RNA sequence: CCGACUUACCAACCCGAUGCAAACUGCGAAUACCGGAGAAUGUUAUCACGGGAGACACACGGCGGGUGCUAACGUCCGUCGUGAAGAGGGAAACAACCCAGACCGCCAGCUAAGGUCCCAAAGUCAUGGUUAAGUGGGAAACGAUGUGGGAAGGCCCAGAC
RNA sequence: UCCUCCUAAAGAGUAACGGAGGAGCACGAAGGUUGGCUAAUCCUGGUCGGACAUCAGGAGGUUAGUGCAAUGGCAUAAGCC
RNA sequence: GCUCAACGGAUAAAAGGUACUCCGGGGAUAACAGGCUGAUACCGCCCAAGAGUUCAUAUCGACGGCGGUGUUUGGCACCU
RNA sequence: UGCCUGGCGGCCGUAGCGCGGUGGUCCCACCUGACCCCAUGCCGAACUCAGAAGUGAAACGCCGUAGCGCCGAUGGUAGUGUGGGGUCUCCCCAUGCGAGAGUAGGGAACUGCCAGGCAU
């Protein structure tokens, strides 16, 4: 399965940032709709969050689930883990290459703001 | 139709068992249902005569405690490893 | 066994050197790595010797 | 012909649960990882167990796999 | 005269024989000869009771032997001085604990099946009784 | 005590004594039966026939003039 | 408070050093040497541990 | 080529049942050990550092083992005890077993192990039973209408043995 | 002399001319890191081709692998590229 | 720069014979004899396949089992 | 607040597997296209990007089912610390601890944070 497969391709930077007690922001890529969320160095709540599946964002996008779309969504998750204070976080590609619409993603919220 | 008299046991365990083991008594145990397991102690020489019949094994026994009558049947047997005797018995409620 | 102990001198001015071994039957080309010279503080070259 | 044998390498637990350690210190030798390191627990290159923080000692059975796993509580 | 095929090591440690069998009840014949004592069992009087039980029952009848000896007794040559290594393995031997099952006869009657089983406990080191298949 | 794949002697049918040897060895030679007398009746033997015959024929050092080896 | 009298009616000298140690910390020094303890379940334990050579009286 | 026959032989895997393992473990104690807390007790019994050693031939007994022959007053380990270096009492006598640690004295008393007919101190004690073998006061497989007790069972005043 | 297992009595240690095996190296990649991947063995189908090569699928599940003994590890792989 | 591998490595550098022997010691340790043990040895018994014209048990007794003795050779190294 | 879905955890088989049924607004998955970002020791399979027509077939989720896996008493047994005893390289007694296996039975996980959709 792409699923598990990609599980424990991310379990190690996983396992790596939880020892760290890193507060970390884990993306999501789907063929549609990327998400992004910003949890706390406990890993069982989350600080923030967003995605194209929120309309506040996708109203916005001609199409979620593309490089522009994950752009948005890094730029509007850092914004809310600015306003909360969240600085210093650890990235999480669960996975999925540091290439295309993750990598735009956090770029964006490199330029957001976010240390990572 | 088999019936067993039986008092409750006071005192369980290693010593005890064997204790009752020597007192020609052997410990039993009726479980089954919602009720607790309950500790007897039966007669040997009794209960050793009658497990010699096939039917003791598949007929439902009744066993007298306290006076009352409690219809059980035989679950399992711990002998004695080469005695001709019986350790334990398991009796399962009904 | 059949390795030899050779020595990685520092390309710096520096007679600085590493030791190392070396199955020169198998690897007959001279080891070329960048290492740190301590005298100089910086990672140079340094090269296969005697 | 047998007469061969090795010096004993004095693996084990060091430190026991509960046991107060300072940084540093070693709580199990091992050969492989019999136990994991936990929190403010290190493995070294040998998989010995250290204290990476003042603490107690702690055993744990956390994981998918039941493994066992030494944390030190800081406290 | 049985003895293991292709073992893990050829020598073992002595042991002790305490404890209580497990093989105990009467598992794949009608009669078997239990083991009231404890002891050793070897091939060479395993192959003596079965050739007993065998003969004295005719060719009617299945007998099962329940005990394995699986285990090499070692013996130091004669006029040898104590050390220079374990000795060489000589025979086989069962641990037999009292309770233990020692063989099983099934498809004849029990007075035949009672004076086989005699027959054979005859030849063995090893005191024992007479027991049947019980339900349960 | 095997001759042949049809001949062996049960065992009983020799008899085995100690002694002591000749020669050098001090003590040990005078005191230690160390040298063995094996005796071996042939006619009181489950040798076979023909074995009982060839020996007792035979005229061999090892063999007596009554018929023991 | 409740207090309980333990003589030492046999001899320590062929018994287990923790035997012996625990006939120290009861506080028994000859045979019929009689000490009187506080009832606490250490104690209890203490009498337990060497029951076979001391007596008690409560 | 091909192929039903003869597979009544052996027979892998798998399934069901039965065992065995120091160098097997999907289980798993008691103890022991490590750590923390709390009393009570203990002449600090603990640790460190200094002065002085001696010792590094151990023995037996219990327990857990290797070896040996489930031999050795054998040998080799672990652990405890004793002797060594501990007298006294018991085991006839008997370092190491059992009881028990001798500061000195007493023609005082209570006890331990072990004992109480005489040697030889103390029950020819009491109650119930067993044993006739001097068993007690050496031994196995196995044998036997010895004898005591117990639980059943077969046949029996339509008569059993 | 060194390493691994057992003996070794569930902390450490623990003897014998006790039971069993190895070492006296290898590797500039067989080290570092980053990214990725996951075996054995069977069955079925398939040119030569075959008990066994390579291909496809299934079962299987690490019964594989770990530069070299054994043990303990190892999937987040410590195994493979 | 050391198979200093006898691996805490005594020298850079070293094999034998002695019945021609010697000394200091040792029953710490062998040879004799004693001791413990009893593998071995020897003797006895149990089972009974069989042999014995039938017939296990007149006589012998396979495969196996249980003991005794303390003559052997041993084991141990307790005495000397 | 309920139902459904996604993500990240707790927990690590009472939680897994099997068998049967079921879900497509949303989400998810397959999916469509690929010269491009990037990719194949060949291959747009995978990875990646651009999309969303179609389908819930597979997968995944949910709901049932014990056929297994798993959990699992009580009692007994084994073992065992200490003291004692015997017929003693094996046991027994007093006391303390007390399994494993098996049995009755349980059992088709439970739960936290966030987000989205639907119903309210
Ligand atoms: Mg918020
Ligand atoms: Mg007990
Ligand atoms: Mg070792
Ligand atoms: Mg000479
Ligand atoms: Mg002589
Ligand atoms: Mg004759
Ligand atoms: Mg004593
Ligand atoms: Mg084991
Ligand atoms: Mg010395
Ligand atoms: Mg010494
Ligand atoms: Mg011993
Ligand atoms: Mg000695
Ligand atoms: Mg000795
Ligand atoms: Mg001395
Ligand atoms: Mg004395
Ligand atoms: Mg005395
Ligand atoms: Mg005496
Ligand atoms: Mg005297
Ligand atoms: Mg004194
Ligand atoms: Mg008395
Ligand atoms: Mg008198
Ligand atoms: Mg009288
Ligand atoms: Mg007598
Ligand atoms: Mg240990
Ligand atoms: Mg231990
Ligand atoms: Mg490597
Ligand atoms: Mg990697
Ligand atoms: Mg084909
Ligand atoms: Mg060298
Ligand atoms: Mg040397
Ligand atoms: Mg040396
Ligand atoms: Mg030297
Ligand atoms: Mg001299
Ligand atoms: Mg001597
Ligand atoms: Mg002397
Ligand atoms: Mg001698
Ligand atoms: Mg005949
Ligand atoms: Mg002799
Ligand atoms: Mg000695
Ligand atoms: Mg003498
Ligand atoms: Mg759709
Ligand atoms: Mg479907
Ligand atoms: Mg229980
Ligand atoms: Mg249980
Ligand atoms: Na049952």
């Amino acid at each position: 399965d792409k699923k598990s497969a990609r599980i424990r391709r991310a379990t190690r930077a996983r396992r790596k940032l939880q020892e760290l007690g890193a507060t970390r922001l884990v993306v999501h890529r789907t063929p549609r709709h990327i998400y992004a969320q910003v949890i706390a160095p406990n890993g069982s709540e989350v600080l923030v969050a967003a995605s194209t599946v929120e309309k506040a964002i996708a109203e916005q996008l001609k199409y979620t689930g593309n490089k522009d779309a994950a752009a948005a969504v890094g730029k509007a998750v850092a914004e809310r883990a600015l306003e909360k204070g969240i600085k210093d976080v650890s990235f999480d590609r669960s996975g999925f290459q540091y290439h295309g619409r993750v990598q735009a993603l956090a770029d964006a919220a490199r330029e957001a703001g976010l240390q990572f | 139709m088999f019936t067993i008299n039986a008092e409750v046991r006071k005192e369980q365990g290693k010593g005890a068992s064997r204790r009752l083991r020597a007192a020609n008594k052997f410990p039993a145990i009726i479980y089954g249902g919602k009720e607790a397991p309950l500790a007897i102690e039966l007669d040997h020489d009794k209960v050793m005569n009658m497990q010699a019949k096939a039917e003791f094994y598949s007929e439902v026994l009744t066993i007298v405690v306290d006076g009352k009558e409690i219809k059980v049947k035989a679950q399992d047997v711990q002998r004695h490893p080469y005695k001709p005797k019986l350790q334990h018995i398991d009796f399962v409620r009904a | 066994g059949i390795r030899e102990k050779i020595k990685l001198v520092s390309s710096a001015g520096t007679g600085h050197f590493y030791t190392t071994t070396k199955n020169k039957r198998t690897k007959p080309e001279k080891l070329e790595l960048k290492k740190f010279d301590p005298v100089v503080r910086q990672h140079v070259i340094y090269k296969e010797a005697k | 012909r047998n007469g061969r044998d090795s010096e004993a390498k004095r693996l084990g637990v060091k430190r026991f649960g509960g046991e107060s350690v300072l940084a540093g210190s070693i709580i199990v030798r091992q050969r492989g990882t019999k136990f994991h390191a936990g929190a403010n627990v290190g493995c070294g290159r040998d998989h010995t167990l250290f204290a990476k923080a003042d603490g107690k000692v702690k055993f744990e059975v956390k994981g998918p796999k039941n493994r066992k796993f030494i944390s030190i509580e800081a406290e | 005269m049985l003895q293991p095929k292709r073992t893990k090591f050829r020598k073992m440690h002595k042991g002790r024989n305490r404890g209580l069998a497990q093989g105990t009840d009467v598992s794949f014949g009608s009669f078997g000869l239990k083991a009231v004592g404890r002891g050793r069992l070897t091939a060479r009087q395993i192959e003596a009771a079965r050739r007993a039980m065998t003969r004295a029952v005719k060719r009617q009848g299945k007998i099962w032997i329940r005990v394995f000896p699986d285990k090499p007794i070692t013996e130091k040559p004669l006029a040898v001085r104590m050390g220079k290594g374990k000795g060489n393995v000589e025979y086989w031997v069962a641990l037999i604990q009292p309770g233990k099952v020692l063989y099983e006869m099934d498809g004849v009657p029990e007075e035949l099946a009672r004076e086989a089983f005699k027959l054979a406990a005859a030849k063995l080191p090893i005191k024992t009784t007479f027991v049947t298949k019980t339900v349960m | 005590i095997v001759i042949s794949r049809h001949v062996a002697i049960p065992d009983g049918e020799l008899e085995i004594t100690a002694i002591r040897a000749q020669g050098a060895g001090g003590q040990h030679v005078n005191k230690t039966s160390t040298a063995i007398h094996l005796r071996f009746d042939i006619r009181a033997s489950s040798l076979p026939e023909y074995y009982k015959e060839r020996l007792l024929a035979a005229s061999h050092h090892l063999i007596s003039s009554d018929g023991v080896i | 408070a409740k207090t309980i009298k333990i003589t030492q009616t046999r001899s320590a000298i062929g018994r287990l050093p923790k035997h012996k140690a625990t006939l120290l910390g009861l506080g028994l020094r000859r045979i019929g040497h009689t000490v009187e303890r506080e009832d606490t379940p250490a104690i209890r334990g203490m009498i337990n541990a060497v029951s076979f050579m001391v007596k008690v009286e409560e």
